[PDB]
RNA sequence: GCGAUAACGAACGAGACCUUAACCUACUAAAUAGUGCUGCUAGCAUUUGCUGGUAUAGUCACUUCUUAGAGGGACUAUCGAUUUCAAGUCGAUGGAAGUUUGAGGCAAUAACAGGUCUGUGAUGCCCUUAGACGUUCUGGGCCGCACGCGCGCUACACUGACGGAGCCAGCGAGUAUAAGCCUUGGCCGAGAGGUCUGGGAAAUCUUGUGAAACUCCGUCGUGCUGGGGAUAGAGCAUUGUAAUUGUUGCUCUUCAACGAGGAAUUCCUAGUAAGCGCAAGUCAUCAGCUUGCGUUGAUUACGUCCCUGCCCUUUGUACACACCG
């Protein structure tokens, strides 16, 4: 509740999942650097880790960081709710998963694959890199 | 050395789009040298106005 | 003279009947509370997460003082805003029924509301009691 | 992209806001961010405790504009 | 079943015959020594159709507003209920439609 | 009963009924004290009607207004009305004349719409335009 | 503008010369007489013809008025 | 339901008699002239203050044409076209 | 003098106020005069308001806007953009902030600062066009007092809205920032380059 | 309109007229509107006071707030200026209203190859009329995408985003043996949504539609950032026979151009412009659309013919199907 000085505890480059964080944004944003870590997905673990949101990233120790990934992992081992998650009712195994920095676009690939690999319509539209949802394009989405 | 003039008479609206208005203005001191002067913003009488240069008449603007 | 809560600002009247329900602890506290977003227009959850629940309980309590047989539908449009539709043109869309039934249900079982005849939740015979006692406790700094 | 504000407190910089924040017309958040080249988050906690120190009188109150000046 | 609070409720869409009728009524109502509640204006209801002028598209866009005004009174009366319908058949108007609730 | 007089302010579309009864001074805005209205920015637009004629008018009677309509700025305007409206209306009742000629001339050169319930309401809109004026932007 | 047309300005000359001993330069007393004089269809209409009588009565006062 | 039938007293004030009886004298082959004239006199005769007929649409020409016969005094504008 | 007391409590400080009315019951009109002869009844300080929001009818007739209080005229000023029109209560509030810092700084009467920022910032002689269609023809003009004042709130207001747009310095401090150095006549000042570069451009057409 | 006047006196149109908004402590009443008292009753300081609930029998009182019918009220009224001392105009004072009081509805003599036979069981003629161009069923399309143009919605942030808290309108709509209306209140659900009852054919109930901008207190701190939320993956509900070419809604994740916009060009003068929402129409579902309504509420003229369009007078004409000559 006051201003408090430290010396030689910051870091100002951390490291998490392979990916590069900000040490001087709060730490519930700076984890939104993560991609598949959105705002909403990087308050909860956080509170989930006894992590107070007023700290900056650098200010939290080794200890705490590693309390994070493993969350982020494991969430619903931590009273996350199911709905709350990226990818939830998985294709092939049916649970309830959240894919991370590197896991997302690889599990992203494999849906495309497998809308082409059928053939259906949603697909064949990816393929061609038009939109999909139905959305008009006689005189949207000019730009190359 | 501005001098300052108050308005004794509205001539009329001059000018090609009428924003413009011929005014007869009189010196606050040594009440005469009367002279007629176009000004920009709206105008009633008894306005005090100053001129950075006195010594210019005015006709009809275009 | 005495004092009622219509003489005190409601603003700062609350942050105090909030401290006292958190510090009394007798309030029951749903476990979702450090999960969920007050309203589905809302995109965030509330900032002040240990306190949000005793705030919005204690705002709840304080408005239905001045009122008659108010519903939980009328609690859920009272604390919905304005939705950020991406490019549509912003909407009023009402907040979460859970979180103020779970208040209101957590309210009659502390002893300070109770369901009133021909629907709503009136205040209980208790309800005035107490409350007018935190608005003396408010102003006298 | 230049500003590169310092958002965690040292101690060079700590007295060196308390030996600077006194000789101040008038302080701000802005003030504090212009002069001191700290963060708009670390010049809030930093006006509101040099308040509770009493080196700073609270000139007007607000949550948008905080308007302080010296206690001298 | 004798004397009895009655509702009689006017309802038209002109003013002039609704207080004749209203009027006509409390007369009738006042030399017979019967106590009367009444006339109650309730609010009118304008009842508006905004349509497009043009029966094709073409043009510009011009619009007419079409409007039915609603003129709605009630009438309290305390006289038996044989009383009451003569008094109806006493004022009746083609306009003015009556329903009578007890 | 006693002496009570009751009046009314309005703007655009609030309306503030004020109730002027004889007693300690008692001022309340809807069951609350004046003293705590919400638009704080907009408190000295109620203030005006006590400080122009001092307080100790106000000692003898006490006013309860119900403000309903119109919107939170406009509700002010509807309450001083109806309070400045009131102290006039309980003068010319229940004391001479020449006293409540007093206080009119002191609100009426301060402030027209103490009195006077200003009489601006919304034009209607009319078609081709979303506004009143405004009209849709034209191409050709 | 508040330039009177020639329904008001026609009728109320006929008025003056009709019934100027019983006219004044009161607004309100030529308003109630003028309807017992002319049937007029609308009020506005009354108040309008009253207006611009009292106007001429007004002005005869100080000479000579052309069409009267 | 009861259903009455009663003449119409004034049948010259009446714009519908006068347009049906225009209608089938006009199917009748007589001349558009002689026919209007019929109606600008019947309409006047049973003390109307004012009349105009217009009759538009294609008669033996490939082009159609409309024209106008009014008579007497006619008002156009405001409230009173609704009520005389 | 005496403190009167009701059934319904005031505040001791508000009280202190049947006296005199002061803006914002902080600033008072009795020190306050315009240091210039002729914009004196333009600008309207006679009749003393406690916050800059009277609600009036100003754009009925010709000149209602010179009754109007000065300080209402700026705060009208500030609501602009867009984004801000129709927002009074949050231009007051800056006003409101605004003049506690010109108060903190330089220690003067905030609202006479005011008064100089807008005889100063005002051009007393402006070139208007008088083109025959199309062709360039300069002709140099006198300035009316209105104009004189009404452009000096829209140029004050203006330099501080763009002076506050994408940086840390707010708006009510932005706005004081403008309106001290303008009043000083400081040359660094937003509105006073203008005044100067419109009266040169005037001088230049004689 | 005054006035000049070979004109005088008139008609349509304009104006008058009608609807709506603003005033009425002056009439008429209102348990489907509100209030004070009064019964009964709660909380807080005890001074008899301050906030409430209850009240369709207190078989009360009243019509200021609310509703609407009969009227009244403004006519440029009075006074100053200018003016041919005329029509008028500009200032004050009084006033609810002094820009035709604000806004609309109606709206002349003729005319256009303007648009509609895709509104009509309105139509002439031509075409088709049983392998139909009728009508019906199934499925698709009207959304289809290298591109140009127009009406708009979000935004580019700090006069701000979020997070809590404060919490105010008006215009309106609403059903039955249906083919299902508006739906409170209770209970589940993070939500979307589900379920059980009840009210309302309506000043009674939804509903004070507790709307959003807005205000207060916090987090953020000039960073493509917590601005912006396209695009897309996975999942959850609703409507509908049927959602694939995602109807719509909800949850998590991805988080693009955009850092205020060239030549040009639109709308607008007071409760106006601008924001900001809400209701009604379409409607099983879908409103970034219209038609209205209200909340907050300005800057700047109150002038001119410079551009543009139109009207009038004079003029030329070889045009009158009238320059598309
Ligand atoms: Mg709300
Ligand atoms: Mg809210
Ligand atoms: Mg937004
Ligand atoms: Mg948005
Ligand atoms: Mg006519
Ligand atoms: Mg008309
Ligand atoms: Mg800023
Ligand atoms: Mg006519
Ligand atoms: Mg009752
Ligand atoms: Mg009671
Ligand atoms: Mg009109
Ligand atoms: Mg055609
Ligand atoms: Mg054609
Ligand atoms: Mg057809
Ligand atoms: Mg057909
Ligand atoms: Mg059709
Ligand atoms: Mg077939
Ligand atoms: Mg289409
Ligand atoms: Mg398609
Ligand atoms: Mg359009
Ligand atoms: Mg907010
Ligand atoms: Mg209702
Ligand atoms: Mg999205
Ligand atoms: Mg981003
Ligand atoms: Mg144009
Ligand atoms: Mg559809
Ligand atoms: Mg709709
Ligand atoms: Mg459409
Ligand atoms: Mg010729």
């Amino acid at each position: 509740p006051l201003v408090v000085q430290e010396q030689g505890s910051f870091q100002h480059i951390l490291r998490l999942l392979n990916t590069n964080i900000d040490g001087r944004i709060k730490i519930m944003y700076a984890l939104t650097k993560i991609r598949g870590v959105g705002r909403r997905y990087a308050n909860l673990v956080c509170k989930k880790a006894d992590v107070e949101l007023t700290k900056r990233a650098g200010e939290l120790t080794q200890e705490e960081l590693e309390r994070i990934v493993t969350i982020m992992q494991n969430p619903t081992n931590y009273k996350i709710p199911a709905w709350f998650l990226n990818r939830q009712k998985d294709q092939v195994d049916g649970k309830d998963y959240h894919v991370l920095a590197n896991n997302l676009e690889s599990k992203l690939r494999d849906d495309l694959e497998r809308l082409k690999k059928i053939r259906s319509h949603r697909g064949i539209r990816h393929f061609w890199g038009l939109k999909v949802r139905g959305q008009h394009t006689k005189t949207t989405s000019r730009g190359r | 050395p501005v001098t300052l003039a108050k308005v004794i008479k509205v001539l009329g609206r001059t000018g090609s789009r009428g924003g413009v208005t011929q005014v007869r203005v009189e010196f606050l001191e040594d009440a005469s040298r009367t002279i007629v002067r176009n000004v920009k913003g709206p105008v009633r009488e008894n306005d005090i106005l100053c001129l950075m240069e006195s010594e210019r008449e005015a006709r009809r603007l275009r | 003279p005495g004092v009622s809560v219509r003489d005190v600002p409601a603003q700062d009247f609350i942050n105090a009947y909030a401290q006292f329900l958190q510090r009394q602890g007798k309030l029951e506290v749903p476990g979702y509370v450090d999960i969920v977003k007050t309203s589905a227009g809302n995109d965030l959850p509330p900032q002040e997460a240990e306190t949000w629940f005793y705030k919005r309980a204690a705002s709840i309590a304080r408005h239905i003082y001045l009122r008659k047989q108010v519903g939980v539908g009328a609690l859920n449009k009272l604390y919905g805003g304005a939705k950020n539709r991406g490019f549509r043109p912003h909407k009023h869309v009402d907040a979460s029924g859970s979180i103020n039934r779970k208040c209101v249900q957590a309210l009659q079982k502390i002893g300070v509301l109770e369901i009133s005849p021909k629907g709503g939740r009136r205040i209980s015979e208790n309800g005035q009691r107490d409350l007018d006692r935190i608005a003396a406790q408010t102003l006298e700094e | 992209d230049k500003a590169q504000h310092i958002v965690i407190l040292d101690q060079e910089k700590y007295d060196r806001i308390l030996k600077d924040v006194p000789t101040y017309k008038y302080v701000s958040v802005s003030v504090l961010v212009d002069r001191l080249k700290i963060g708009g988050s670390l010049a809030r906690v930093a006006l509101r405790q040099l308040e509770e120190d009493g080196i700073i009188t609270p000139v007007l109150k607000h949550s948008k504009q905080a308007i302080y000046t010296r206690a001298q | 079943q004798q004397i009895h609070k009655i509702r009689i409720t006017l309802t038209s869409t002109k003013v002039k015959q609704l207080e004749n009728v209203s009027a006509n009524i409390i007369r009738n109502a006042a030399q017979y020594n019967i106590v009367k509640k009444g006339p109650v204006r309730m609010p009118t209801k304008v009842l508006k159709i905004t349509t497009r002028k043009t029966p094709n598209g073409e043009g510009s866009k011009t619009w007419d507003a079409y409007e039915m005004r609603i003129h709605k009174r009630v009438i309290d009366l305390q006289a038996p209920a044989s009383t009451v319908k003569r008094i109806t058949q006493i004022t009746i108007e083609p306009g003015v439609d009556v329903e009578v609730t007890i | 009963s006693t002496q009570s007089v009751q009046t009314f302010g309005k703007k655009k579309t609030a309306t503030a009924v004020a109730h002027v009864k004889a007693g300690k001074g008692l001022i309340k805005i809807n069951g609350s004290p004046i003293t705590l209205v919400q638009p704080e920015i907009l408190r000295f637009k109620v203030y005006e009607p006590l400080t122009l004629v001092g307080l100790d008018k106000f000692q003898g009677i006490d006013i309860r207004v119900k403000v309903t309509g119109g919107g939170h700025v406009s509700q002010v305007y509807a309450i001083r009305q109806a309070i400045a409206k009131g102290l006039v209306a309980y003068h010319q009742k229940y004391v001479d004349e020449a006293s409540k000629n007093e206080l009119k001339k002191i609100f009426a050169s301060y402030d027209k719409t103490l009195l006077v319930a200003d009489s601006r309401r919304m034009e209607p809109k009319k078609f081709g335009g979303r506004g009143a004026r405004a009209r849709f932007q034209k191409s050709y | 503008g508040r330039v009177r047309t020639k329904t008001v300005k026609r009728a109320s000359k006929v008025l003056i010369e009709r019934f100027y001993p019983k006219l004044t330069l009161d607004f309100e007393t030529n308003k109630r007489l003028t309807s017992e004089i002319a049937v007029i269809q609308s009020k506005r209409l009354r108040n309008k013809i009253a207006g611009y009588t009292t106007h001429l009565m007004k002005r005869i006062q100080k000479g000579p008025v052309r069409g009267i | 339901i009861a259903i009455y039938a009663e003449r119409v007293e004034e049948r010259g004030l009446s714009a519908a008699v006068q347009a049906e009886a225009l209608k089938a004298k006009l199917l009748s082959g007589l001349p558009i002239r002689r026919a209007a004239y019929g109606v600008l006199r019947f309409a006047m005769g049973a003390g109307a203050k004012g009349v105009e007929v217009v009759i538009s649409g294609k008669l033996r020409a490939a082009r159609a044409k409309s024209q106008k016969y009014a008579d007497g005094f006619m008002i156009h504008s405001g409230q009173p076209t609704r009520d005389f | 003098l005496q403190v009167v007391e009701l059934a319904t409590t005031i505040p001791l400080d508000v009280q202190e106020a049947q006296r005199e009315v002061k803006l914002f019951n902080k600033w008072s009109f009795e020190d306050v005069e315009v240091k210039d002869v002729s914009l004196v009844d333009y600008i309207q300080i006679r009749n003393p308001v406690f916050v800059s929001h009277t609600a009036g009818k100003y754009a009925s007739k010709r000149f209602r806007k010179a009754q109007c209080p000065i300080v209402e005229r700026l705060t009208n000023s500030l609501m602009m953009n867009g984004r801000n029109n129709g927002k009074k209560l949050k231009a007051v509030r800056i006003v409101k902030h605004a003049l506690e810092i010109i108060h903190v700084l330089t220690e003067q009467n905030p609202i006479q600062v005011v008064v100089d920022a807008i005889v100063n910032s005002g051009a007393r002689e402006d070139s208007t066009r008088i083109g025959s269609s199309g062709t360039v023809r300069r002709q140099a003009v006198d300035v009316s007092p209105l104009r004189r004042v009404n452009q000096a709130i829209a140029l004050l207001t203006i330099g501080a809205r763009e002076a506050s747009f994408r940086n840390i310095k707010t708006i009510a401090e932005c706005l004081a920032e403008e309106l001290i150095n303008a009043a000083k006549g400081s040359s660094t000042s937003y509105a006073i380059k203008k005044k100067d570069e419109l009266e040169r451009v005037a001088k230049s057409n004689r």
